[PDB]
């Protein structure tokens, strides 16, 4: 039940909750950037620049 | 005398000796924020307090907890200046040591299962500049202090709520720093009540029932016991005599066989002393008297074990009989007097439906959380967390202090958690105040109002962020892994940084600095608001808050305050005021001991003030210190009267202690109505800094302080002798003794040339020293925008004559000569910023380039190759500043354009122009261009040129820096070397680097030489390392917004001159809109043909009562008069001895003036320099309430051979015939205000239209149209003008077909209207229809 409920909640929070609908996979990629930005933020002490952020997340600038 | 003061001494007419120098005028901001940062070891303030408040965080289980250790502030990436240019917050990183301890849950406290220490980064905190400001997003902001209701308990009482009753009803309120308010109150039937979180009323005693108090304990707490003994005959009552105040004897009181009180009379105080002397213990009481009394405790049937009478129940004959039957021989009742001990708790207990702790808790739950079915644990947790939790409730140190002050308790400190003792004491004192002993508190008292400065609100916001963090930290510690969790993993800087960055940039109390003047700054930083979080609202503020209060005397200015909707809420700190360790304002006072007025100074708050008796600063004193008059005028308990000389406790410090800094600069303040003094203090801030700064001939001596303490000037850090003065830097070589041993001893000040202020004025600095002249610590080296040799100078003084002129000075209008415009003395420089952003569109990137379609080489003549104006190019409205063109797509044209382009064969380009051009009506001179490019976009040619020039100038500046420092250092080496070995040939011909290893006699010589060899090492390391640092910063990319490729900022510099419409004013609240620039030959002229610069109306003074402007005028004419004497002595080349005689005669003039300047100690050069500086008029100081008197003004006017009446014979300029009766002429100091008609004039025929309503609203260049409000619609309806109205509703505003059709009709030359229906109407129809309501238009 936990597995299915979390699925439904986190998929609806992506289908809705945005005025300009973002597709689900793009939402996941945005959240990847947010997590990686947090960890790089605390590692470096500065918000990472998109060069370093691209290097970490393994996809082009 | 000081060096910057020996060159122009202002003659001082003050008489009272000054005994306390004014404090540093910005100490509130600096001290507050330094508390917010600097590391407190013990007495928690600021960041340490916030951390110790939230940390440690224990997990929900107890298996592990997150622990705090320390914090450290990193160095800011860029300095204040770099942040201004780049447009980025000037902050510093916060780095917190943290510990994660993990315990084992099997072992009891197996602490060492995991220890994990790691420094974590949480948030950046902005730093304060050296002048009390923050550089947030490149703009300089100030956070103003706040005046709020100090935490604690306040007993108030509203009068005539139930106006029919007319009965005052009381209330007590507990206001914690953080947490839930607790409000006790009465109701018209004397019923106590509690209102938790402004919820419904609850019988007050219910709260006691939630605290383990049974009715017996409640009545043991709140009432007083009366003992009844059933002493074998008719209810013998033990009597306490003092309880017998103010009563009527309903039965005859007889003891010891003696009848004391005769029945039917009032018990008198003589009777009470009778009973006390007779030591009466016991009186017989009739059994009918007990039918009203109420039983105290709960009496059971001890014969059998059952209950008889419930507690707090009224005894009767039958109940009394039953109690007597069960062996009960002692009875307790409650003393409920209608006068002194009312039955308040008894009646409330009686109306209380609850009977035990659980039911009271349930009632609390149902009031707080209506609808939710309460439980045991839920109710218990809710009530405990209300006030008895240290996390959801803090009264704070100030709160606990003010609480115990309003509870007469002895200990200042305590705990932030409410106790039972505290609620009991609050209830008891509210009951007292209802009875009559004690009295309410007033909220406006400045001992009940507190100042929360920037450090403290910043601390509060940081703690809120830390709570946001602790939530998720707990969530992660409870559930998540343990051994693979470093502290850095589980913290997020976003929640903390967001909180702090919202306060410093978007708080109501965080606001753009007013930078119109040095005074406007320094009085924005001393502001004290009563708004924002935890303050009031400008529309729900009362009257009692706005009006002055007797405790404002010396703490807050009575005069200075905005006169709009913020009349009393916003107000300015007084001159000498300070803040206690608890945030309460306090003011200095000289102690008085044995009549002698001592020299030692005590700061008294607003409460420890009241009980003393404080003399005034006007009261005369002798050499010893004793008063002269017997009945000194003093004030005590908040009201003033006449007291003896030995009855006096304290004295004021200076006569300027009651005024603020801006009202302390008005001369002759005491001669102006406080309405005009208010207006003058308010306008004196908006004075625009003119082209050349000219001292005020009459000031109040406070100008020097306001100028040096604003940081608008460059004050010397250390003494020394100026080495190199330039228009943009002053290099001063420090004295020998002021020089620290290891460093070169060269101070370099880089004056800030023409730079925009927040208000688009010019912040410019000008050296006021000369090459090779000595300077001491604190000496002004560089004037500011609006200073003059170190003295503030907001405006300029000119010849005013008070007289009407042919209707050109009617109703506050000002007639200004043309010799004032020719001399460019009210000409102000206005720097302006224009920005062009190149953005990525869906049609492609936008390009900044010279080639612009549909524009000839004419406009492009001023753009360079890359499409950006040259520096120095004089542009005018419409000229292109940068050429930006955007990709454009298919433009749907009409068949006729199709034919046109297919006939002349001219298809328009696929690239539209969006070039930045000067806004219309503006001229100017481009003085600076800044180009910002992303990190990853190629730099166009001009960006490279700018980068090269800035890099080269930076390298050369650093080279000159180190060259000068090491030249002074080689001078130091030579100076030490002439001691212990003087070498001529070998020592000089070597390059100065020939001491890196060479040695001489072992003394301090070779010690310093080895020191400077290490300096060679690490200062070469310095030079190249940080020079590469600046090179990197210069060439590094910029964090532009997403979608912005490059930004170009162009900086015009307009030079605005006086014209009809520009508002001018004076220091005495006398505004004026210049009406005519009158030719020089038409001004009224004096008998020596010298005309009059400004002609002001004499009808402005009488009804406004700003008589100061008259006195100032006379005094001005005296001052200038003296200058003319000196002028005629310097132009006739008279000996220094003649000038010294006259100048000395001119200083020692007053009655018994405080100042004495002796020119015998001046060298003849110093006298000649002083005379050179005085030849424009001898400046005069007139302290605020210690001014110069007409006797002295007229002695001065006689010194300069002027009419002692101060009022001369003016001839008319046009007809050449004398004005019939004498006119008053003298030099008044005028200020050009910020209301430049250039910025206020606006017009519109057609332009932008809003999106939804389809009605006029531009603003970028052509602004929105004039609003034609409801009142004007009424006016046109009144006139009967239906057609003007109809066109102002339809075709001028909303009717779309109408507006365009009627533009076409006007162009045709046909003036006619074809009006339809406004857009806003049928927008309304749609909006009403979308509420499911069918509104239509019943057609014909």
């Amino acid at each position: 039940a936990t597995w299915w409920i979390r699925q439904a909640i986190t998929r609806s929070i992506a289908d809705q909750a945005r005025t300009i609908r973002i597709p689900v996979h793009m939402i996941e990629t945005i959240n990847k950037l947010n997590r990686i930005s947090r960890q790089m933020l605390q590692e470096m002490g500065r918000e990472p620049t998109p060069e370093e952020l691209a290097e970490r997340m393994l996809m082009p600038e | 005398y000081s060096y910057t003061e020996k060159k122009r001494i202002r003659k001082d007419f003050g008489k009272r000796p000054q005994v306390l120098d004014v404090p540093y005028l910005l100490s509130i901001q600096l001290d507050s924020f330094q508390k917010f940062i600097e590391q407190d070891p013990e007495g928690q303030y600021g960041l340490e307090a916030a951390f110790r408040s939230v940390f440690p965080i224990q997990s929900y289980s107890g298996n592990s907890e997150l622990q705090y250790v320390s914090y450290r502030l990193g160095e800011p990436v860029f300095d204040v200046q770099e942040c201004q240019i780049r447009g980025v917050t000037y902050s510093a990183p916060l780095r917190v040591k943290l510990r994660l301890v993990i315990y084992e849950r099997e072992a009891p406290e197996g602490t060492v299962k995991d220890i994990k220490e790691q420094e974590v980064y949480m948030g950046e905190i902005p730093l304060m500049t050296d002048n009390g400001t923050f550089v947030i997003n490149g703009t300089e902001r100030v956070i103003v202090s706040q005046l709020h209701r100090s935490p604690g308990v306040f007993f108030d009482s509203d009068k005539g709520k139930t106006h029919s009753s007319g009965k005052v009803l009381y209330n007590a309120r507990i206001i914690p720093y953080r947490g839930s308010w607790l409000d006790f109150e009465f109701d018209p039937k004397d019923n106590l009540f509690v209102r938790i979180d402004r919820r419904r009323k609850l019988p007050a005693t219910i709260i006691l029932r939630a605290l383990n108090y049974t009715t017996e304990q409640i009545l043991d707490l709140f009432f007083e016991k009366v003992i009844f003994e059933i002493r074998d005959n008719k209810l013998q009552m033990e009597l306490v005599p003092e309880r017998l105040r103010g009563e009527t004897a309903s039965f005859d009181i007889e003891a010891n066989g003696k009848v004391y009180v005769e029945k039917g009379r009032r018990i008198t105080a003589r009777h009470i002393r009778q009973l006390e002397k007779d030591d009466v213990k016991l009186i017989e009481v009739p059994v009918e008297y007990i039918a009203g009394k109420v039983v105290a405790k709960d009496y059971i049937d001890e014969s059998t074990g059952e209950l008889i009478c419930a507690a707090n129940m009224e005894l009767s004959l039958d109940l009394l009989a039953k109690l007597s039957q069960s062996g009960h021989k002692r009875i307790e009742t409650l003393f409920t007097n209608d006068l002194d001990h009312g039955p308040y708790i008894s009646e409330t207990l009686r109306v209380d439906p609850t009977n035990d702790r659980l039911s009271a808790l349930v009632e609390i739950y149902r009031m707080m959380r209506p609808g939710e079915p309460p439980t045991r644990e839920a109710a218990e947790s809710l009530f405990e967390n209300l006030f008895f939790s240290e996390d959801r409730y803090d009264l704070s140190a100030v709160g606990r202090m003010k609480f115990n002050r309003s509870l007469l308790r002895e200990e200042i400190e305590g705990s932030g958690i409410l106790s039972k003792d505290d609620i009991i004491d609050v209830m008891k004192k509210l009951i007292d105040i209802r009875n009559g002993k004690g009295e309410v508190d007033d909220i406006d008292h400045l001992g009940n109002r507190r100042i929360r400065s920037v450090g403290e609100m910043a601390e509060n916001q940081f703690r809120v962020g830390l709570v946001r963090v602790e939530r998720a930290v707990k969530e992660r510690l409870s559930l998540g892994d343990l051994d693979t969790l470093m502290p850095q993993d589980m913290i997020n800087a976003k929640p903390i940084s967001a909180a702090v960055k919202e306060f410093f940039g978007s708080s109501q109390l965080s606001q753009f600095m007013d930078q119109n003047n040095p005074l406007s700054e320094i009085t924005h930083k001393r502001r004290i608001s009563a708004l924002g979080p935890g303050g009031l609202t400008r529309e729900r503020a009362g009257f009692e808050v706005r009006d002055v209060h007797p405790t404002h005397y010396g703490r807050v200015c009575p005069i200075e305050t905005p006169e709009g909707p913020n009349i009393g809420l916003i107000n300015s700190l007084s001159v000498y005021a300070q803040t206690n360790e608890y945030g309460f304002l306090e003011t200095p006072y000289r102690k008085v001991t044995d009549g002698v007025v001592t020299d030692e100074i005590h700061y008294l708050s607003a409460i420890e003030e009241g009980n003393y008796v404080i003399a005034q600063a006007n009261s005369n004193l002798d050499e010893e210190g004793h008063f002269v008059e017997d009945l000194v005028t003093c004030r005590s308990k908040g009201e003033s009267s006449l007291f003896s000389r030995d009855q006096v406790d304290y004295m004021d410090v200076s006569t300027q202690q009651v005024v603020s800094v801006g009202a302390s600069l008005i001369p002759f303040l005491e001669h102006d109505d406080a309405n005009r003094a208010l207006m003058g203090a308010n306008m004196q801030r908006q004075a625009v800094p003119t082209l050349r700064a000219d001292k005020p001939l009459v000031g109040t001596g406070m100008e020097r302080a306001v100028a040096v303490d604003s940081g608008v000037t460059a004050v010397a850090k250390r003494g020394g002798v100026v080495q190199y003065v330039d228009a943009s830097r002053i290099v001063i070589k420090v004295n020998e003794d002021e020089m620290y041993p290891g460093e070169a001893g060269i101070d370099i000040y880089n004056l800030t040339k023409y730079t925009r202020s927040n208000q688009n004025t010019c912040i410019n600095q000008m050296p006021c020293v000369s090459l090779g002249e000595p300077v001491e610590r604190g000496d002004v080296l560089a004037d500011g925008p609006s200073t003059d040799l170190g003295e503030l100078a907001l405006g300029q003084n000119m010849r005013v004559a008070f007289m009407p002129w042919n209707g050109y000075n009617f109703e506050d209008s000002i007639l200004v000569s043309e010799r004032v415009v020719q001399e460019d003395r009210f000409t102000t420089i206005h720097i302006q910023e224009l920005a062009c952003v190149s953005r990525d569109t869906k049609l492609g990137p936008e390009e900044i380039t010279a080639d612009i379609p549909n524009v000839g080489e004419a406009a492009l003549s001023k753009l360079d190759e890359s499409g950006i104006v040259y520096i120095g190019a004089e542009v005018t409205g419409g000229d292109i500043l940068v050429g930006k063109v955007t990709p454009k797509g298919e433009t749907q044209l009409t068949p006729e354009e199709k034919l046109l382009r297919a006939i002349f064969g001219e298809k328009a380009s696929d690239v539209k122009d969006s070039s930045l051009r000067v806004p219309n009506g503006v001229s100017g001179t481009v003085i600076d261009v800044q180009v910002f490019t992303r990190d990853g976009v190629e730099k166009d040619k001009r960006a490279l040129e700018i980068e090269e020039m800035q890099l080269k100038q930076a390298k050369k500046d650093l080279s000159e820096e180190l060259q000068i420092l090491e030249a002074g250092l080689f001078s130091r080496i030579r100076a030490v070397l002439v001691a212990g070995g003087v070498e001529a040939e070998k020592l000089d011909k070597l390059p100065r680097d020939r001491w890196l290893e060479l040695g001489l006699t072992d003394e301090e010589k070779q010690n310093q030489l080895e020191q400077l060899a290490e300096q060679y090492d690490e200062l070469k390391h310095e030079f190249e390392k940080k020079l590469e640092a600046k090179r990197r910063k210069i060439t590094q990319g910029d964090d532009l917004a997403p979608g912005v490729l490059k930004i170009v900022k162009v900086y015009l510099a307009v030079k605005r001159r006086i014209q009809p419409g520009d508002k001018m004013a004076g220091r005495h609240g006398n505004k004026g809109v210049i009406s005519k620039i009158n030719p020089i030959e038409d001004m009224p002229y004096d008998e020596n043909g010298t005309p009059v610069d400004i002609v002001l109306n004499p009808l402005g003074v009488p009804s406004r009562m700003n008589i100061g402007q008259i006195l100032e005028t006379h005094l001005g004419m005296a001052a200038k008069g003296i200058g003319d004497k000196i002028n005629a002595m310097l132009k006739q080349q008279q000996e220094v001895a003649k000038l010294r005689e006259f100048i000395q005669r001119a200083y020692d003039l007053g009655a018994d003036v405080r100042q004495k300047v002796d020119l015998s100690t001046f060298s003849d050069e110093e006298v000649m320099r002083l005379a050179e500086n005085l030849r424009k008029g001898m400046p005069i100081a007139t302290p605020v309430f210690d001014g110069a008197k007409e006797a002295e003004i007229k002695e001065l006017l006689k010194l300069g051979d002027l009419p002692t009446s101060g009022q001369i014979r003016l001839y008319d300029g046009r007809t050449g015939e004398q004005f019939e009766r004498p006119v008053t002429v003298g030099y008044m100091y005028m200020l050009k205000l910020n209301h430049l008609v250039d910025d206020k004039m606006h017009a519109r025929s057609t332009g932008s239209y809003s999106l939804v309503t389809q009605q006029p609203l531009g603003g970028k260049a052509q602004f929105g149209g004039q609003r034609f409000g409801e009142m004007e619609v009424w006016a046109l309806e009144a006139y009967g003008a239906a057609y003007t109205l109809q066109e102002m509703l339809t075709v001028k505003s909303d009717d779309v077909n109408g507006r365009t059709k009627m533009y076409k009709n006007i162009v045709d030359g046909n003036h006619q209207m074809e009006p339809g229906m406004p857009e806003s109407f049928n927008v309304l129809l749609k909006e009403i229809r979308s509420l499911g309501i069918n509104i239509e238009l019943e057609d014909e």
